[PDB]
């Protein structure tokens, strides 16, 4: 189909779902090589790491929204990386 | 380590939609539910005792914690729930 | 020395999935490498915070709970974990 | 009236509320009536979370509450979303909302 | 430079309002609107002169804060001139409409 | 007890506009006057309300400035400078 | 006259005070006695930051005292102090001069 | 009624810079500063002695509470300056 009709039917599928959109391993060695980071020979319970992915795609979602909100502001429907960093900015993620 | 309501959640939903069940997942939001609303009244409570210099918590700051934590209009009905309870408790009592 | 650079592990697709989710039409190629950066530095936070946690509790396993409580640290309040 | 919740007319356990307030290291005393009083806003704002979340998996033809249900009652509701604005319902998801800009 | 458009100006103003430190709305007006306002919610209520202070010193640093992201948020649109739609924009990124 | 009313037009063109400029703004809608009325006015009501609940659970008529530094707090705003 | 828990720790900050507050708050059922010493270090540190820079400001603008303005002058240019301070207004601090670069003259 | 630190704001202020005084609203911002950083510190010290079922907020607390609460090097510079006052106190 149409790349607008795709993406769109893509938000209708995405916005339905609940699971998580994030592949399982990769954000769990993602987690201990920054845990690594700061203390050596730190061990996860599986129900942090996933404590950890909940709260980070609920995160990037919330941020998404905000930034295409300033995408839609300035009269884009395509989100760029100035959109990420006004809504940042505003959330006071950034100073 | 924090607190399960899961007898009472069930108990409530019964009363509200009887022919509703809850998953476990579901069981599971609904407790850090309660201790969240718990631990922000209850703190509200104690920052209120402390700045009018009470020893003791009594309804009177459970109810003002509840009028600044909710928004108005279901503080409204909050307050109406928490006096009703404690009129009940002290009546009959 | 070795490379350490798992947030390359986060994949076009999850992003682009996620973008969807928050109801977004149509991406810049750019936005991929963005938001691998803003992550990072959420979890950076995030974690820094929760092994401050299970360090000062004298453990070696990060529990859900210390993450419970680093996200309240950053303002953020995450259900369904406490049990 | 022979429990505490039973004589406060309540299902949500005031003896318990009591304790948890005492151990909690919110003041020096705790009087018998401020317990009930919690436990009253306590089980009044579960059901209202129970009442919508409920109707949520009516809409869907379910009879079973799910955290995706918990989070489209939250999320509807004016009240609730301010109370709860801070809050990650985990697997909950967002609502369905796409700006009318973006639509054909 | 350029010279005095109004843009100069606008300039100056802002140079002018970002060195100082006084309080921009008038006192006896702003104290007015405070008891307006708690008209409603008490009768008989009294604010002690430092509380209508409190007030304004918060009220004031709220606008200024909130102008801020307005005014980012029209530059983003490429414009110098802050409408209510940015005003919009910028309160809900903050949670105050969401 | 005289019935005040309308006072939120005592937020002027001018002092409005002397805010913007703080905030750095250069050019200004004529539109925003009555969006900022609108918004300071919310503003106001939610700390003022939350002030006036806590005068009333002390029990007092008077509304002081510590009232006012802790309905701010639940705002999440920290007001300094008036603790004396 | 004893000597204070101040002086025996080398600080100027109380700490006889800190460590009665500490237990007038209901923050736990017991307060040791390291507690209220490394608690008003880290308060007296924290001044002496934020006063340092003051004073600076002060100077960089020919003033002999430190009014609002300069502590906000002061934790609005410190990278850290600015995070720990966002969101706290100081009363009479004004803002920072800074203007949009877009909107000024090429 | 808020806690008044102003004698020790004035100590302070004459150590780091002998020449400058301080205004009365300057101070009042100092205090208000003082008590905000100290209810940060003790209520994160609170939460953390009662997560870990803990009756007592020991120098162990307030030192985690400070690396929570503090940004980066005010955080290094401040667990340091903790540190060597709970040394000195010991030692004297
Ligand atoms: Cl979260
Ligand atoms: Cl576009
Ligand atoms: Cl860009
Ligand atoms: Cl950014
Ligand atoms: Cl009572
Ligand atoms: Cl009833
Ligand atoms: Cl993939
Ligand atoms: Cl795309
Ligand atoms: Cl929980
Ligand atoms: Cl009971
Ligand atoms: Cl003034
Ligand atoms: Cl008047
Ligand atoms: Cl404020
Ligand atoms: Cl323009
Ligand atoms: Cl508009
Ligand atoms: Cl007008
Ligand atoms: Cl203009
Ligand atoms: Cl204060
Ligand atoms: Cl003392
Ligand atoms: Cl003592
Ligand atoms: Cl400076
Ligand atoms: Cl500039
Ligand atoms: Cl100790």
């Amino acid at each position: 189909y149409r790349p607008g009709t795709v993406a769109l039917r893509e938000i209708r599928r995405y916005q339905k779902s609940t699971e998580l959109l994030i592949r399982k391993l990769p954000f769990q060695r993602l987690v201990r090589e920054i845990a690594q980071d700061f203390k050596t020979d730190l061990r996860f319970q599986s129900s942090a790491v996933m404590a950890l992915q909940e709260a980070s795609e609920a995160y990037l979602v919330g941020l998404f929204e905000d930034t295409n909100l300033c995408a839609i502001h300035a009269k884009r429907v395509t989100i760029m990386p100035k959109d990420i960093q006004l809504a940042r900015r505003i959330r006071g993620e950034r100073a | 380590r924090k607190e399960s309501y899961s007898i009472y959640v069930y108990k409530v939903l019964k009363q509200v939609h009887p022919d509703t069940g809850i998953s476990s997942k579901a069981m599971g939001i609904m407790n850090s539910f309660v201790n969240d609303i718990f631990e922000r009244i209850a703190g509200e409570a104690s920052r209120l005792a402390h700045y009018n210099k009470r020893s003791t918590i009594t309804s009177r700051e459970i109810q003002t914690a509840v009028r600044l934590l909710l928004p108005g209009e279901l503080a409204k009905h909050a307050v109406s729930e928490g006096t009703k309870a404690v009129t009940k408790y002290t009546s009959s009592k | 020395k070795v490379l350490r650079d798992n947030i390359q592990g986060i994949t076009k697709p999850a992003i682009r999935r996620l973008a969807r989710r928050g109801g977004v039409k149509r991406i810049s190629g750019l936005i991929y490498e963005e938001t691998r950066g803003v992550l990072k530095v959420f979890l950076e936070n995030v974690i820094r915070d929760a092994v401050t946690y299970t360090e000062h509790a004298k453990r070696k396993t990060v529990t859900a709970m210390d993450v419970v409580y680093a996200l309240k640290r950053q303002g953020r309040t995450l259900y369904g974990f406490g049990g | 009236a022979k429990s505490r919740s039973s004589r406060a007319g309540l299902q949500f356990p005031v003896g318990r509320v009591h304790r948890l307030l005492r151990k909690g290291n919110y003041a020096e005393r705790v009087g018998a009536g401020a317990p009930v009083y919690l436990a009253a806003v306590l089980e009044y704002l579960t059901a209202e979370i129970l009442e919508l979340a409920g109707n949520a998996a009516r809409d869907n033809k379910k009879t079973r509450i799910i955290p995706r249900h918990l989070q489209l009652a939250i999320r509807n509701d004016e009240e609730l979303n301010k109370l709860l604005g801070k809050v990650t319902i985990a697997q909950g998801g967002v609502l369905p909302n796409i700006q009318a800009v973006l639509l054909p």
